[PDB]
């Protein structure tokens, strides 16, 4: 299995300059190119540039030429990359991706790095439980929810009870309301088990180096 | 389309020499750059001088070379991939240098 | 510059039926015996992987269902049958001469039974409260088609202000989409009225499905 590990969500002010990576593994590092691409919110690709990690060879699009710079360090197999005079249209997801040259083309994909560039200030969510209220109309399985709103950036890991519940869970795309995001999270699982055995609801904000759980209670 | 004659220098380490040269754009890793190598004596001429191929590589060590002399070398590249090739390039501009004693 | 077209942005098949998407390009792709065009699969949430490498070979765990076909300029992608686990956005991207490119994009959705949104309410949290806030949720979970919609009541007079829902994208198991709306209110403002009540209306039936609550 080859393996690309990226590194972790930014949040950056315009004019700055972040510098993400991306570490190999599962073959020679050095015998394939690093390819990276912009996915930007919700469009297509955007290729930005390749590099060998042998030679540290390097080629760029050109849309994309001052703003990136592709870097290699083969004692570690990682390729990092780095982009300056941000601004809010830099904002998006940026993957690296390995070559094969029997094709040509990106066969192993990292999961991505979310950049944001943005003046607003980092900002601790909110969990709020969500629990039922006397009475739902013919129980089998009843379903909870868990609130998480005003934070910044993104994103924001949210699992169910240390995800091993994960059956029957709806997180829902954040909105951005006031420079504040905000998502719900709904669970369902089966009367006999709740309040049965407790079910806590885990929410993780990166950026804001915060993680908090909360135990759904039925309401008194 | 054609690439460009590629560009060579020679550079010295005690008394082994060595071969190195760059193009215009890098390799795309779906295609191989063959390089055809030749170096030879102010004496001989090229015609009379092997020329030694290389595949993806921009250096190329020198056996031990007649101390006091005075040597030349030149590139070309084609654009090859599953057999079939491209329009050899221009030589390198020839490049010499003068043994030392 | 190579510009790749993909046609058609999205198409909605039925399970089991067959899915052709197809991309042309601006110029030519082809040279050095293969045509340098590959294919892409991206699942909402993630990455894409490698679907059909040089026009027509399946990647190392591509499904039999995948199959890929064109030369020079015009290139399809054929699914057949259309699975669920399919549900996602495909991409072409050539690379015969850089700058590599990637189509537009095609969004698939798979297309089945119809299902009721499954209606839940929640009352705003004794955290929230403690704290000026009060939001109310409500669910509306696992139905089809996407068009569903909401309208909240309170005591009785309806309601447009601070209402903001989320659409989740098509579940690859059900088929079914999700969304939840969210109305938030001043902890006074809520505490001003007793039954909150949100109701859905789906194709479902001309019946909309009602849910609510009292403090
Ligand atoms: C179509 O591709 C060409 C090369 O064939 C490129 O010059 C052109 O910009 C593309 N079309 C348009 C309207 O830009």
């Amino acid at each position: 299995e080859v393996q690309l590990q990226q590194s972790g969500p930014e949040l950056v002010k315009p004019g700055t300059s972040v510098k993400m990576s991306c570490k190999a593994s599962g073959y020679t590092f050095t015998d394939y190119y690093m390819k990276w691409v912009k996915h930007s919110h919700g469009k297509s690709l955007e290729w930005i540039g390749d590099i060998n990690p042998s030679n540290g060879g390097t080629l760029y699009n050109q849309k994309f030429k001052g703003k990136a710079t592709l870097t290699v360090d083969k004692s570690s197999s990682t390729a990092s990359m780095q982009l300056s005079r941000l601004t809010s249209e830099d904002s998006a997801v940026y993957y690296c991706s390995r070559g094969d040259g029997i094709h040509g083309g990106f066969a192993y994909w990292g999961q991505g790095t979310t950049v944001t560039v943005s003046s607003a200030k980092t900002t601790a969510p909110s969990v709020y439980p969500l629990a039922p209220v006397c009475g739902d109309t013919t129980g089998s399985s009843v379903t909870l929810g868990c609130l998480v709103k005003g934070y910044f950036p993104e994103p924001v890991t949210l699992t169910w009870n240390s995800g091993s519940l994960s059956s029957g869970v709806h997180t829902f795309p954040a909105v951005l309301q006031s420079d504040l995001y905000t998502l719900s999270s709904s669970v369902t699982v089966t009367s006999s088990t709740w309040p049965s055995q407790s079910i806590t609801c885990n929410v993780a904000h990166p950026a804001s180096s915060t993680k908090v759980d909360k135990k759904i209670v039925p309401q008194v | 389309i054609q690439m460009a004659p590629p560009s060579l220098n020679v550079t010295k380490d005690g008394d082994s020499y060595s071969l190195r040269w760059e193009t215009m754009k890098m390799r795309y890793e779906h295609i191989d750059h063959t390089f055809e190598i030749q170096y030879r004596k102010d004496t001989a001429t090229w015609k009379d001088s092997k020329t030694e191929t290389l595949q993806n590589a921009h250096s190329m060590a020198l056996p031990a070379l007649e101390p006091s002399t005075r040597y030349w070398a030149r590139v070309r590249v084609r654009t090859s991939r599953t057999g079939y090739n491209g329009i050899w390039s221009e030589w390198s501009e020839a490049r010499s240098w003068d043994t030392e004693s | 510059n190579i510009v790749l077209t993909q046609s058609p942005a999205s198409l909605a098949v039925s399970l089991g039926q067959r899915a052709t998407i197809s991309c042309r390009a601006n110029e030519s792709v082809y040279s050095y015996g293969d045509s340098f065009m590959h294919w892409y699969q991206q699942k909402p949430g993630q990455p894409p992987k490698l679907l059909i490498y040089l026009a027509s070979n399946l990647a190392s765990g591509v499904p039999a269902r995948f199959s890929g076909s064109g030369s020079r300029t015009d290139f399809t992608l054929t699914i057949d049958p259309v699975e669920t686990d399919d549900a996602a956005t495909y991409y072409c991207q050539q690379n015969n001469e850089d700058p590599w490119t990637f189509g537009g994009g095609t969004k698939l959705e798979i297309k089945r039974g119809d299902a009721a949104p499954t209606v839940s309410i929640f009352p705003p949290s004794s955290e929230q409260l403690t704290s000026g806030g009060a939001s109310v949720v409500c669910f509306l979970n696992n139905f089809y088609p996407k068009d569903a919609n909401v309208a909240w009541k309170i005591d009785g007079s309806e309601r447009q202000n601070g209402v903001l829902n989320s659409w989740t994208d098509q579940d690859s198991k059900d088929s079914t989409y999700s969304m939840s709306s969210t109305l938030t209110l001043t902890k006074d403002e809520y505490e001003r009225h007793n039954s909150y009540t949100c109701e859905a209306t789906h194709k479902t039936s001309t019946s909309p499905i009602v849910k609510s609550f009292n403090r």
